[PDB]
């Protein structure tokens, strides 16, 4: 009964979903800053 | 209108965000 | 005009065994040797390095590594003789003899 | 739902500005 072995591993970047689009909220702050001005 | 941020990232950072906007 | 860089492998017979002996043991044990060989002396040339290796079983290391130009100076360190033993015993009893912690009948 | 809320906010802001 030959046995006792090993292995190697790899990975994958699964969080492909973009996030930059929802982070460009600056313009709304600019408009409300103008309102407060 | 039921939310403002698409929770693609999950995590708490999004949740609070949404509420504030509302 | 560059300085000098020193590398000290320890127990080099643990990752540098003969190629094709165990199918690289799932591959890594062969690619490691190939990378090391290609790096010590390759198409590009270096002239400011020095590699020192130690081992107790010197007939297992890959032959393509123990050639002139890669590891030239091979040395064997063995048990000493009477004068060597006297010198070794002299080295390790200097501090006592300095401060008079050693009896005069030794 | 994004479009409706964003456009509503923009409409309110523009009306307030004017």
């Amino acid at each position: 009964a030959s046995g006792i072995i090993m292995d190697s591993s790899i990975s994958k970047q699964a969080l492909s979903e973009i996030e930059t689009r929802h982070s460009e909220i600056i313009k709304l702050e600019n408009s409300i800053r103008e309102l407060h001005d | 209108s039921g939310g403002f941020i698409r929770r693609v990232t999950n995590d708490a950072r999004e949740n609070e965000m949404d509420e504030n906007l509302e | 005009n560059s300085g000098l860089h020193i590398i000290i492998f320890d127990e080099i017979d643990a990752i540098c065994k003969q190629r094709g002996s165990m199918a690289g043991s799932t591959g890594v044990h062969d690619t490691v040797v190939n990378q090391l060989l290609s790096k010590i002396d390759g198409v590009e040339q270096l002239n400011n390095i020095l590699v020192i290796g130690m081992t107790n079983r010197p007939d297992l290391i890959d032959e393509a590594l123990l050639r002139p130009g890669r590891l030239e100076v091979k040395m064997e360190i063995g048990l000493p003789d009477e004068k060597g033993r006297l010198q070794i015993l002299h080295i390790h009893t200097a501090r006592m003899r300095g401060h008079q912690l050693l009896s005069a009948d030794v």
